[PDB]
DNA sequence: TCTTATAAATAGTT
DNA sequence: AACTATTTATAAGA
């Protein structure tokens, strides 16, 4: 960007909406690339601050959810907490 | 209860 | 990267796994950032080539899934086809 | 929406 | 596992 931003809630409503649309596209594009490069099936669910639902699926959202339900447990499960932790470890 | 959530998700999508 | 790559399947099993781990982290990190910056709840489901499930949730995967079922209709719905089309319009 | 300067991710060596 | 040149993403401007 023109400036480094801190990873912290954006307060200006309009800045938030603009960042949201941009980074959402950027998130989906990364997912697209991963799914092709590495032969992954991906589903992504986003609820924005107003609880609008946005979704992406490499090929089929329904197939992937149905698959998820047939698997008893995830081979890996991460949350924001875990991501923060990895970053701390990764250092600079 | 992940098994409940999975079963509710299952029924939703299927219906 | 040191060179541009095409968006195509990686055939070298080792290159694939290495890219897979790097990019998976990258994607989750973007999701983390988005969830905090714009106050959002996010769930990610990934099945790799070997059909091993990896998942991420800003806060709670179960809650996100539970919420999903209460919407009859996604407010926006994209697939690879959609992303491929958007990129076309921009080279 | 676009442009762009700049920050951030990553492909290829190491 | 490291590093870094290079590609990609994006914040701020317009």
């Amino acid at each position: 960007g023109r400036k480094k931003i801190q990873i912290q809630r954006i307060t200006d409503e309009r800045n938030r909406q603009v960042t949201f649309t941009k980074r959402k596209f950027g998130l989906m594009k990364k997912a697209y690339e991963l799914s092709v490069l590495c032969d992954c099936e991906i589903a992504l669910i986003i609820f924005n601050h107003s609880n609008k639902l946005f979704q992406y699926a490499s090929t089929d959202m329904d197939k992937v959810l149905l698959k998820y339900t047939e698997y008893n447990e995830p081979h890996e499960s991460r949350t924001n907490a875990d991501i923060i932790e990895t970053l701390r470890k990764k250092g600079f | 209860g992940s098994g409940e959530v999975k079963m509710k998700l299952q029924e939703f999508v299927l219906n």
